[PDB]
């Protein structure tokens, strides 16, 4: 008779991106300054170049093991899931969420105007930057395994969304994702197109657009409270 | 910062920085640094910049390390963007005032509309003391001093915090009662009409009533407490004055400019012609802020950028008094390390390989003529 | 059954509540955020940047996006009123945290120099007309007209003590130009501000007030096509490939 | 893949026009000498569309950028032209 | 000026252009000045007459790297070396499918339902190689031209 | 009418008009009055006004009221 909700799993999901990306916010206060200023130069290499090496690296094979963990261990037979364990199995997808909705505040709202100040008050010089090793190549596929995970374990445990593929859902959760192939227009946007350091230049609408996608959460939301209400707790609720 | 990645060939034929200065190497907080100097924009103007009528005179460091106290451009105080011609000479002036401690590299550049930065030679500045200690002291027309660090701090931080209070107390009103699935289910059920009393209705005529009463009063009240404002101050100035310089009685025209791609060096064949002002002698050759120089002809003594500077660069096969009329071919060679460590050997990937630069020609009395000359680099493989 | 009781059920609903609405917060906060900046932030980041002309004109209209789309889908389907407000509320904390702990805390720029713009007097209009009048096309028209109408006024208590006129060097200049002056930034020249500047058509002290009504019948237009967006979002549809 | 295979396919082909020749005191690519001497009365020279340099060009960068970019535009392209022909495969009759 | 230059208005320039007779006949010929934004400044034309056959026209260019070539001809084979041997590969990725029915059956199979019949195991080997064999070739292939070619601009 | 509402600031930096004269005061219909005078185009053109590339002699009236027989700048129509 475990309880519906996991306050430790809620916890670590909230302690782990906080802790991490404090820390990363420490190390981009401390070296910023002395190695990240200059790009030629052997500091800067070994102290950003090795850092989007590796998290690109870590990135690469925590994505994979996640997903193929979730994907192998999907319940075969969801007919025998009793109203009581998928109210649990509901929590947990709401647990999530809520990482994701974590991440995205990291990713999309934190880093992404780091990253507008870090280009207003420097020289941009090459597209590897330290503020855009962190915004781009950090954060961004940081919510992407988060989204992926959630939509995953929402499909694979939640009969609710084990019917088909949830079009808000796919909506919510691969919209963002192309907010980090998008990055290329960005760097053909500096390089090329637009010469000043403008932050409503249209060669960043690109992430906007995507970034309304993510306004597909509200329709998700919708299936979420039906997968909580449709196992008898709505008609409990309602008396 | 942000130099060495610029293409060789854009950085060789845009703006050329000639004899600066600093008025200190290190300096305390609330302390004022001088850099002055003189810019002359290339008649060769890449097609992909745009124009200079739209410039502004910037300085390049990694952030308000420095305050900007003011800005000349030929006399002229330029806190606005301005209007620069193709071919002229232009003094400079930057007054900066010290706000944090540490090791600074200060650049002065030129922002171009529709062009991009202009970086000139950078200087490594010490900064010593605290920054608690920094002031920013400016006197109104109105007769108010205030310093420019914390003011209006209060009140932003109030008005802030006063209208994100009213909006959460706002959301929190709704907030006491269930939120998500029970109205969900009403609402589907159609009990909607249930969701909401009187109370609320008249709650929220209330919120929009206080709304607009609140603004309304804190926009007269604000007007009231500062009765004189003005617009922001915006606009190109143009008529900046250039500098009148004496013609180079000097002319050198460049039969062939080549470097070894391997390669840390450039070499080029001149034929130099003295029209008057005695015998002369080549003593500097500048590039993209890299100064090559011959030891035996001059020595610089203001403290230029070491990493820019190469005192024995300037090979000349002949540098011997070249008397008034003699037109003698040498060929030149400038070598140091800042051309690759600054990138110029990437001139290779350059879509156009043609470079620009100043020739620096002194008499026995010491006065010194300026050259300008631009030719096509040819690089070298075999 | 799931539950057990009524009260259990109670309990869970709350708890859902509760982790719903951190959800729907932040996923707002991100998505608006990045959209807002995007949008309008080099008038945001700085003071100098917060003109009469186009400072007043872009805010709202690119602001009244997300608060459309969130009213459409929370006044519709749970009857809640403050879609626009926690938009808003989200938008103001997220730009807040940066200028404190990145602009300021990084870079060192003064906070008096970095600071948003107040946008909470909209978002309530807007909410509490489409909470008493009930229909989006009312909402929309007299919502929008007091979103942006009431934009210029809302911020003019937090910007008037920086239009204090100064004679510096002999040349007269705004505290928020003599901000903008000394605080280097390296990568924002002068001439990138998109600021009014003075035409031969601009007329007897109308700046304003032209451009906040020309900003009020923008934000009609993008919160009537926000709303059908915001619709199109809402929808509950499964795919099979 | 469409868009960053384009340029790699295409190098064996291009390489070999890319061989730096000293014309006439000028440094010109092969492909620019066949521009020059086989003249095109109808396609004056400022007419290319080609990378020039820019102020914000870094460092050996540009091939890499653009074949990122063309990726990233061929994916909506992709997206867009697929629902495009689903709408070019119906099978309507009309009356009138 | 082998690229595009900028003239000032009121100015009068001296030009000058070296010719090379290429193809026989009689050839009416202008000096002209496009200008962008403008269109076409014909200039007065003459009749020149070429004598001779067109197959001894050469074309000789020495490039930087040591070596002299005809660009008449230069990098011709290897031009049609490759887009053949890709349109080769193209040809028979489509003649691998094309030879079993096409349209109809394979239409009606995929109404019927029994569409998953129409691709086997087999079918996914030959498309995974095609695929590892293409990216494979044109990372060799970007090698080989570096190669081969170690100096460009 | 109409340069009273138009900034201050603009107004001072356009166009400087000296020495005008005016042939008649009082004129009856179909007689001619003749307006010349010299204009200096200030060397500080405000940025928001276009230089003056493309520019139009114009006769600032309620209507046609007059007719505009002729115009002559430096003496060319
Ligand atoms: C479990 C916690 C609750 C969940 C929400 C997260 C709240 C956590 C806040 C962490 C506070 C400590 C920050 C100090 C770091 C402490 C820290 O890392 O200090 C070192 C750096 C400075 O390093 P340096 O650059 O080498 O130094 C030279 C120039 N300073 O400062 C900082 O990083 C401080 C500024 C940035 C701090 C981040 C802001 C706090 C994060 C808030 C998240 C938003 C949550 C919303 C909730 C409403
Ligand atoms: C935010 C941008 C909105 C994208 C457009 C909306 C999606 C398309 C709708 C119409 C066609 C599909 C059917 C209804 C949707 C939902 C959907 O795709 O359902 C699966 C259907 C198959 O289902 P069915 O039962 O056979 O009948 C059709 C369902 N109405 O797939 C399709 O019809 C084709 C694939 C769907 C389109 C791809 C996914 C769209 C998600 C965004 C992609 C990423 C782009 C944004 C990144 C920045
Ligand atoms: C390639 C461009 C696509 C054009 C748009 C698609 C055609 C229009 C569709 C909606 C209205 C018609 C009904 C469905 C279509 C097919 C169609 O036109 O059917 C006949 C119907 C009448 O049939 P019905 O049984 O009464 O019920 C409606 C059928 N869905 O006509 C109409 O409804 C009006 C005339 C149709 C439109 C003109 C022909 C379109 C062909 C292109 C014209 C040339 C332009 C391109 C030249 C470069
Ligand atoms: C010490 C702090 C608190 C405890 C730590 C555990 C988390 C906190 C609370 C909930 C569990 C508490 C008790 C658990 C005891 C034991 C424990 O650690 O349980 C958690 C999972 C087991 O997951 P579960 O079988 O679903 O069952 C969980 C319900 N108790 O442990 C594991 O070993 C992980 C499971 C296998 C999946 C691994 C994921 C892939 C890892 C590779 C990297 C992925 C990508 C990295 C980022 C890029
Ligand atoms: C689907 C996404 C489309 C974009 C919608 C979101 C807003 C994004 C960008 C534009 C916002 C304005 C701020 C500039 C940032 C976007 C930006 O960077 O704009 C640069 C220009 C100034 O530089 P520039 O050298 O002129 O460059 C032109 C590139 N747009 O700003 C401008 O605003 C001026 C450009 C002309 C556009 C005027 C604004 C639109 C006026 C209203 C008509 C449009 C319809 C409104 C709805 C009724
Ligand atoms: C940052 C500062 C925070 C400000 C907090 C403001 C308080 C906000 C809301 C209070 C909610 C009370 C609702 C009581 C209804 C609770 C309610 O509905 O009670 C039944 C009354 C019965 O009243 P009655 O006498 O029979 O009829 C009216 C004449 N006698 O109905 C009502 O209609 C009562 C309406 C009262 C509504 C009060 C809300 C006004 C709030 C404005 C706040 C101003 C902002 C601050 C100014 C600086
Ligand atoms: C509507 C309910 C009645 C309440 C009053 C309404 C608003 C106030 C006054 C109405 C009288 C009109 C004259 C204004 C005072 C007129 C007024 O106060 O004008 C101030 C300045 C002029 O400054 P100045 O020259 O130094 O002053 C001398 C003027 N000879 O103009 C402005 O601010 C311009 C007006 C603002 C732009 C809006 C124009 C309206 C466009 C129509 C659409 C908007 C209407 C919505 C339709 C539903
Ligand atoms: C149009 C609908 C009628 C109701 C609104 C009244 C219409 C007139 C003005 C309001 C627009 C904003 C002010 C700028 C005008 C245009 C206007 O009058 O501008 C002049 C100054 C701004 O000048 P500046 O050069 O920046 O110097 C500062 C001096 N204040 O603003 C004002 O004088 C403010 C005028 C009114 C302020 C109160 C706003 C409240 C009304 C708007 C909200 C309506 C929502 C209704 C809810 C249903
Ligand atoms: C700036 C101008 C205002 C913005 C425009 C939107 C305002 C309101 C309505 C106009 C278009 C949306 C109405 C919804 C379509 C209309 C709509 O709501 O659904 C149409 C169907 C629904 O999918 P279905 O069930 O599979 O199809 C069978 C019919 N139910 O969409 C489709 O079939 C696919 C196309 C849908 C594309 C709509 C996406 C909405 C746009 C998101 C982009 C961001 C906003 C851009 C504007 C800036
Ligand atoms: C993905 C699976 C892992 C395999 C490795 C992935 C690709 C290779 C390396 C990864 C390390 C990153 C650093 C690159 C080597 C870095 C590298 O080789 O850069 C070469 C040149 C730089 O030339 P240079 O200055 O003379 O050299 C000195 C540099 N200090 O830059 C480039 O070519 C620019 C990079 C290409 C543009 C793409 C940027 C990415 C934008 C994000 C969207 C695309 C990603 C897709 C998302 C799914
Ligand atoms: C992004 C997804 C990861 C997989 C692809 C690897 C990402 C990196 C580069 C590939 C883009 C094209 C090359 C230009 C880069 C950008 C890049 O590196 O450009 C430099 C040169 C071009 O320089 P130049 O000035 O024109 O001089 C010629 C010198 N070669 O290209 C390269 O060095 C080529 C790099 C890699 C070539 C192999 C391409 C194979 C990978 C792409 C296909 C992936 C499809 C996967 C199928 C599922
Ligand atoms: C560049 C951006 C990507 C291209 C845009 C297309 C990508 C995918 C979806 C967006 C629009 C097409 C979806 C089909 C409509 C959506 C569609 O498939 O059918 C809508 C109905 C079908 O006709 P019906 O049976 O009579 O109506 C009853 C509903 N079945 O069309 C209509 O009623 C008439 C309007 C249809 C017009 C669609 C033409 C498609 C565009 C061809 C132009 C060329 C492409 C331009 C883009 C560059
Ligand atoms: C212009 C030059 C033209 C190049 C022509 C290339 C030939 C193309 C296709 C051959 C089709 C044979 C299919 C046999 C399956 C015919 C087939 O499916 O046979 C059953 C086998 C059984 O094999 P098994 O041993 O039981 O299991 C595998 C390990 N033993 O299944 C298979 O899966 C066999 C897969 C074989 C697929 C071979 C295709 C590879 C083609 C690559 C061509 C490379 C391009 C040229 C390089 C220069
Ligand atoms: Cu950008
Ligand atoms: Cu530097
Ligand atoms: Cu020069
Ligand atoms: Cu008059
Ligand atoms: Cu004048």
């Amino acid at each position: 008779e475990a309880p519906l909700l996991d306050k430790k799993w809620l916890t670590f999901a909230l302690a782990i991106y906080t802790v991490f990306y404090l820390w990363v916010r420490w190390y981009e206060g401390v070296y910023g300054w002395s190695a990240g200023l200059d790009s030629f130069a052997p500091e800067f290499e070994t102290y950003w170049m090795n850092f989007l090496y590796t998290e690109i690296v870590l990135e690469i094979v925590t994505a994979s093991i996640l997903w193929g963990y979730l994907w192998k261990t999907r319940d075969r037979n969801l007919a025998a899931l009793t109203p009581r364990e998928e109210l649990r199995r509901n929590f947990t997808h709401l647990v999530w969420l809520v990482a994701y909705a974590w991440a995205i505040y990291w990713g999309a709202s934190y880093f992404t105007e780091q990253d507008g100040t870090w280009h207003q008050t420097i020289v941009r010089d090459t597209d590897f930057t330290p503020s855009h090793i962190i915004e781009f190549y950090l954060s961004y596929p940081i919510y992407i395994i988060t989204g992926f995970a959630a939509f995953i374990y929402a499909k694979t445990r939640l009969p609710f969304f084990a019917k088909g593929i949830s079009l808000p859902y796919l909506v919510l959760v691969v919209g963002p994702f192309m907010i980090l192939p998008n990055v290329g227009l960005n760097e053909w946007g500096h390089t090329f197109w637009f010469m000043e350091e403008l932050f409503v230049a249209p060669l960043h609408y690109g992430f906007v657009i995507f970034g309304w996608l993510a306004l597909a959460v509200m329709g998700t939301l919708t299936q979420t409270f039906y997968s909580f209400a449709q196992g008898g707790l709505g008609q409990s609720l309602c008396e | 910062h942000g130099e060495k990645s610029q293409a060789a060939f854009m950085r060789m034929r845009t703006i050329h920085w000639y004899d600066l200065s600093w008025s200190k190497e290190k300096v305390k907080i609330n302390e004022t640094v001088e850099i002055k100097g003189k810019f002359h924009v290339f008649e060769g103007w890449p097609e992909t910049v745009d124009e200079p009528d739209v410039a502004f005179l910037n300085v390049g460091m990694p952030g308000p390390v420095f305050i900007r106290k003011e800005s000349y451009i030929g006399g002229q105080l330029v806190p606005r963007s301005v209007r620069l011609e193709i071919g002229k000479t232009y003094d400079f002036r930057v007054v900066l005032k010290a706000r944090r401690p540490g090791d600074w590299h200060v650049h002065t550049m030129m922002n171009v509309q529709g062009g991009g930065p202009i970086i000139g030679p950078g200087k490594w500045i010490t900064v010593e003391g605290s920054m608690s200690e920094f002031r920013n002291p400016v006197t109104t027309l109105t007769g108010q001093t205030v310093d420019l660090e914390n003011y209006n701090e209060g009140n932003t931080y109030f008005w802030h915090a006063f209208w994100f209070a009213i909006g959460v107390a706002w959301i929190g009103y709704w907030s006491r009662r269930p939120i998500f699935i029970p109205r969900l289910l009403m609402v589907d059920a159609g009990r909607a009409d249930e969701l909401v009393s009187a109370t609320d209705r008249k709650v929220a005529m209330g919120f929009l009533a206080a709304t607009i009463l609140i603004v309304v009063m804190a926009m007269s009240s604000a007007n009231s407490k500062y009765p004189i404002t003005i617009p922001l101050q915006a606009g190109t100035m143009r008529g900046m004055k250039p500098l009148e310089l004496p013609a180079p009685t000097v002319s050198v025209k460049v039969e062939d400019a080549t470097y070894r791609v391997p390669g840390r060096a450039m070499r080029m064949k001149l034929t130099i012609t003295n029209h008057g002002n005695s015998p002369i002698r080549l003593g500097e050759f500048y590039t993209a802020s890299v100064r090559f120089l011959d030891s035996d002809v001059y020595k610089d003594t203001t403290g230029y950028p070491e990493d820019l500077l190469a005192e024995d660069g300037l090979s000349v096969s002949d540098n011997s008094p070249l008397a008034p009329g003699e037109t003698r071919t040498v060929d030149v060679t400038a070598s140091d390390a800042a051309w690759e460590v600054y990138r110029l050997s990437d001139i290779i990937y350059d879509p156009d390989s043609r470079f620009a630069g100043l020739l620096f020609f002194f008499d026995a009395t010491g006065n010194r003529q300026v050259v300008q000359i631009d030719a096509p680099l040819i690089p070298s493989f075999m | 059954s799931a539950v057990r009781s009524h009260a259990e059920a109670v309990q869970v609903s709350r708890t859902i509540d509760w982790m719903a609405l951190f959800v729907v917060f932040f996923v707002i906060v991100g998505s608006y955020h990045i959209h807002a900046m995007l949008t309008m932030g080099d008038w945001d980041f700085w003071s100098d940047w917060k003109d009469r002309r186009l400072w007043v004109t872009v805010t709202p209209i690119v602001l009244v996006t997300f608060p459309a789309a969130v009213q459409s889908y929370l006044w519709e389907r749970y009857r809640l009123p403050w879609g626009a407000t926690v938009c808003v509320l989200g938008l103001l904390l997220g730009e807040w945290i940066n200028r404190y702990f990145n602009f300021w805390g990084w870079t060192y720029f003064p906070i008096n120099f970095v600071f948003p713009a107040s946008l909470v007097p909209g978002a309530i209009i807007l909410d509490t007309v489409l909470m008493l009048s009930g229909s989006y096309l009312f909402t929309a028209i007299v919502g929008a007209m007091g979103w942006g109408l009431i934009f210029y006024p809302g911020n003019w208590p937090i910007i008037a003590p920086l239009h204090v006129p100064v004679e510096y060097n002999g040349m007269l200049m705004s505290i928020a130009d003599i901000q903008g002056y000394n605080y280097v930034r390296t990568g924002t020249p002068e001439y990138i501000r998109m600021v009014e500047k003075g035409t031969l058509r601009t007329f007897g002290k109308d700046v304003a007030p032209v451009s906040a009504f020309f900003s009020a019948f923008m934000s009609i237009l993008i919160y009537f096509m926000w709303h059908f967006i915001g619709r199109w979002f809402s929808n509950e549809r499964f795919l099979q490939s």
